[PDB]
């Protein structure tokens, strides 16, 4: 019951999806075999991890999880990698030749030739659950697998099981780590695309992240496998409460109706803390006053944006580790009187809190000290729509001498659906802008 | 009131069933248009790929009507 | 894997197509008996895009040896790695082209092209997913000019969705002495902007001056020319044939460097020829440019850059945008982070470091320009057309020719002048 199907599409899926199961498989207890001792339930149960895994009469707990890339590269290190064992081979689908960068490619040349499989593959573990709630979708932005190939699986996804919930984790791109020049035609195309089709997005930021890691961590030059690690610590906070239970423990499904007030203003932005090398945590123990007040602080977002140039329409503190309700009040009181957090004029001020037990954990030669307390914050503040804006800019410059188009319409695009696509973010950006004007 | 719940659920219902019918036929018409769109492009480079072979063959034809023998 | 099928046509074709394989063979382990005795593994990871692996693990060149005479195709299968070619992919004519593009292109090359695309038919046709061509000539002579284009038509339409990619040899006066090269090489032209995605314009006038003012050799050779373009073509197809994470295969190489169909003629450069400081801003140089042509004449439209051998990252990283930035002036501000920059530990033979420069740059209006001076010269007298009249062809075909390099120079130039607002 509740079961949460995870979909990891492209080479950023894939390997973010590395992360996030290796770490679930350590918050859990489960070894690369599958194999979970502390699991009396063999072959079964409804524990609140079953959400994630399901389990075999051999003991085995599988992700329920499938990974998907238009090329095998990638999704080869994972049928020969420290966790082949934890999947079945049939959750890996690959083809043979990628979307080169290119949205048409994976959303029509090459992705057309492999969506039936993938929904078959999808479909077999539908099958398994008793309450599907509904799907995780991991890919980048910029690239042709991650934004072709997802929006049209979302589309496809929406046909074969209607209005069942349907969230993303979207790597949204930065020049430190880019691979293409047309990414943000890619993102544009998949952002209008599956804007329909998910009631919920997490944005991520790779210059943030990027940021955090130099910064905060004092690497000089992050690679992915920093920069994916600290992403798989946000996944992990976010779906900590659908994988654990207590007391205190809020379902994400519950942050979700205070963070979206309207369909298309589903964009939360996520702050955590602490994100602090191992070295410095050696010498200081953050209290919950501390990682709270690091949530507001613009350095430890997941986009780059300035929520002091917007306005709140909720703001959510998911705690994990050791927290009390105590702490919580009298940090978000300090919070309150120092920072000036302004809210629309048209929903409650009053943070929303939830707090997993489950202490943070990390995983072997990572770079992330092991803390006894952390926070993600998820807020809904207009100023995320400057990450938009900066993706619109830089369309805007390329598209007004249809540089590159040539390969959108070669695949079969055509330039009405580049210019509908445009006017979908322009309405998004006036959408944002409305939501925050005073009610009169 | 008894007939206004079955006219809510009944609502909800259809506001599903719409859902997946429209994004059905959205993405048929998007399968479609791409596909004709292509296969049109293609077409055409191959068209003149054919072009170049049959001027080819008129150079060469050229050739022996330049011939005194 | 991703299999590239090689070919190279005529004496230049083949000349250069011979150092390269030598080269790439000693970058990936492979002997002269195509034995692999290399050290890193990173030699083998992708070595299917290049070799194929026959009977007793040994690794046969996917190439293709094209000649309307067997002379230069003898000394490569006499050369060191000669054996290391398979028998069956020497396809040679014996009447010759006589630097007559009109013979390669509708006669003699047209009688021979047959049994290339046989060869060229067997090869792709065992392979598990071709992603396309990659042609080594010159524009000067008749058999790499001429039949080399032929092939790239007569490929493109049995294999109209995949890429094909050239190393195209300019002609250049300061090398050759033979009159027409300027028709030749125009001809030429109208194919290439026509059929091929991405040109290496390879400029012999170049070549020279870096030999000549650069290495010291008062009396360069075909052999000097020939180790800059090994060294040149090595560099620019590293990340195609080593793990890589940017430009790893030749579409995306294509998406990042092609805005535009017509606009697929890159600028390469070489460096050396030590900090990373150093390398950077001489892989930079017009000096270091294996196109005669200045890149501070015109604007970038895109650039890749590719760095070889260990040497600290987050340094490549702040001299790649610190380059940009004291020269925006020269980047089209209409295409944001058009400059992409990958790295690979291994390095060439004999350098610990190395930078590799791909720029596509409307400054290669200029070399253009040059061959459109020289093929004027001529026509505008009507010099020497009864080489190619005498053929089948008439003057409507080089009018064309004319306009559409013409035209091309116009829409390099179109793009320069462009302005963001
Ligand atoms: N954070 C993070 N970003 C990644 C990772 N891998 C790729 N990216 C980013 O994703 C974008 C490129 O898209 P990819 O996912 O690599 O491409 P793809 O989805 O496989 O699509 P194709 O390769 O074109 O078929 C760039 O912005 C990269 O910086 C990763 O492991 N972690
Ligand atoms: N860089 C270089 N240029 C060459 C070589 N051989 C010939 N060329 C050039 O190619 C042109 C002659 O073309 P050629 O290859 O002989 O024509 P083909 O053999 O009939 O196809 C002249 O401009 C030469 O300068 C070579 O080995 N290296
Ligand atoms: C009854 C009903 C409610 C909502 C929706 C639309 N919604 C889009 C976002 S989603 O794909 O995540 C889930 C469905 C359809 C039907
Ligand atoms: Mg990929
Ligand atoms: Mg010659």
């Amino acid at each position: 019951m509740r079961e949460c199907i995870s979909i990891h599409v492209g080479q950023a899926g894939v390997q973010i999806g590395n992360a996030c199961w290796e770490l679930y498989c350590l918050e859990h207890g489960i070894q690369p075999d599958g194999q979970m001792p502390s699991d009396k339930t063999i072959g079964g149960g409804d524990d609140s991890f079953n959400t994630f895994f399901s389990e075999t009469g051999a003991g085995k707990h599988v992700p329920r999880a499938v990974f998907v890339d238009l090329e095998p590269t990638v999704i080869d290190e994972v049928r020969t990698g420290t966790y082949r064992q934890l999947f079945h081979p049939e959750q890996l689908i690959t083809g043979k030749e990628d979307a080169a960068n290119n949205y048409a490619r994976g959303h029509y040349t090459i992705g057309k030739e492999i969506i039936d499989l993938v929904l078959d593959r999808i479909r077999k573990l539908a099958d398994q659950c008793t309450g599907l709630q509904g799907f995780l979708v991991f890919h980048s932005f910029g690239g042709g697998t991650g934004s072709g190939f997802t929006s049209l699986l979302m589309e496809r996804l929406s046909v074969d099981y209607g209005k069942k919930s349907k969230l993303e984790f979207s790597i949204y791109p930065a020049p430190q780590v880019s691979t293409a020049v047309v990414e943000p035609y890619n993102s544009i195309l998949t952002t209008h695309t599956t804007l329909e089709h998910s009631d919920c997005a997490f944005m991520v930021d790779n210059e943030a992240i990027y940021d955090i890691c130099r910064r905060n961590l004092d690497i000089e030059r992050p690679t992915y496998t920093n920069l994916n690690r600290l992403i798989s610590q946000i996944v992990s906070s976010i779906t900590a409460s659908l994988r654990f239970d207590g007391a205190l423990n809020v379902d994400l499904t519950e942050f979700q109706t205070n963070l979206v007030p309207y369909p298309r203003i589903h964009f939360p932005l996520a702050t955590y803390a602490p994100v602090i090398s191992a070295e410095k945590a050696y010498h200081e123990q953050l209290s919950v006053a501390e990682i709270t007040n690091a949530c507001f602080e613009p350095a430890n977002q997941m986009v780059k944006c300035d929520p002091r140039h917007g306005k709140y329409m909720a703001c959510c503190l998911l705690y994990r580790g050791d927290v009390v309700p105590k702490d919580v009040n009298a940090a978000i009181a300090t919070i309150k009187t120092k920072r000036s957090i302004q809210f629309v004029d048209w929903c409650p001020t009053g943070f929303k809190v939830g707090i997993n037990y489950q202490p943070p954990t990390v995983v072997p030669g990572g770079d992330l000290a092991k803390v006894q307390r952390a926070v993600c914050m998820l807020s809904n503040t207009t100023a995320i729509a400057e990450a938009w804006a900066r993706l619109d800019h830089k369309f805007d410059l390329m598209y007004a001498k249809r540089a590159f188009v040539h390969w959108y319409v070669g695949e079969g695009m055509e330039e009405g659906e580049f210019s509908e696509a445009r006017e979908d973010m322009a309405a998004l950006e006036k959408d944002y802008e409305e939501v925050g004007v005073d009610s009169v | 009131k008894r007939e206004h719940e079955r006219e809510v659920i009944q609502k909800a219902i259809e506001e599903n069933n719409n859902f997946i019918k429209m994004a059905k036929e959205k993405l048929a018409q998007k399968m479609e248009s791409n596909k004709e769109n292509r296969e049109a492009h293609l077409a055409a480079m191959l068209e003149r790929l054919q072009e170049k072979d049959k001027h080819a063959e008129e150079v060469r034809k050229n050739k022996e009507l330049k011939e005194e023998a | 894997m991703r299999e590239i099928v090689h070919i190279q046509a005529g004496q230049c074709g083949n000349q250069i197509g011979a150092k390269f394989w030598e080269v790439i063979s000693d970058e990936h382990g492979i002997d002269p008996t195509g034995s692999y005795h290399g050290d890193s593994d990173l030699q083998l990871e992708r070595i299917n895009v290049y070799y194929n692996e026959a009977t007793g693990n040994k690794y046969v060149p996917r190439a293709i040896l094209v000649d309307l005479e067997p002379g230069t195709m003898d000394s490569v299968r006499s050369g060191p790695f000669g054996q290391i070619f398979r028998p069956d992919n020497f396809v040679f004519g014996q009447s010759g082209a006589g630097n007559n593009w009109a013979k390669g292109h509708y006669t003699e090359g047209a009688e021979l092209v047959d049994s290339v695309l046989d060869v060229v038919r067997k090869e792709s046709e065992s392979c598990d997913c071709l992603q396309g061509f990659q042609l080594t000539h010159s524009l000067g002579g008749g058999t790499g000019s001429g039949m080399g284009t032929l092939l790239i038509s007569k490929i493109r339409e049995e294999y109209p969705d995949r890429i094909m990619n050239t190393f195209s040899v300019m002609p250049s006066p300061k090398v050759s002495d033979t009159v027409v090269e300027p028709y030749n090489a125009t001809l030429s032209v109208h194919q290439l902007v026509e059929n091929t995605d991405e040109t290496y314009c390879i400029d012999n006038e170049a070549l020279y001056d870096i030999c000549f003012r650069t290495l010291k050799l008062t009396t360069p050779t075909y052999g000097d020319l020939n180790h800059l373009v090994s060294a040149t073509m090595s560099g620019v197809t590293t990340c195609l044939r080593f793990p890589g994470q940017l430009n790893a295969d030749l579409r995306k190489l294509a998406v990042n460097m092609v805005p535009f169909p017509r606009l697929h003629f890159f600028m390469p450069g070489f460096a050396p020829l030590l900090t990373v400081p150093e390398l950077t801003q001489q892989m930079f140089d017009s000096k270091n440019m294996m196109a005669a042509c200045d890149p501070r004449h015109g604007r970038y439209l895109t650039v890749a850059a590719i760095f070889r051998g260990r040497m600290s990252m987050k340094e490549v990283d702040e001299q790649m945008l610190n380059v940009q930035n004291k020269n925006s002036s020269y980047f089209v501000e209409w295409i944001p982070n058009n400059v992409k920059t990958a790295v690979c530990d291994i390095p060439p033979r004999g350098l610990k470091m190395s930078a590799t420069f791909i720029g596509n740059s409307t400054a290669i209006q200029e070399l253009f320009k040059r061959i459109s001076e020289q093929f004027t010269a001529m026509f505008r007298r009507k010099a020497f057309l009864h080489w190619y009249t005498g053929e089948g062809m008439d003057e409507m075909e080089f009018t064309e020719a004319e306009s559409n390099m013409n035209d091309l120079v116009s829409e390099y130039q179109q793009y320069q002048d462009a302005t963001a607002d």
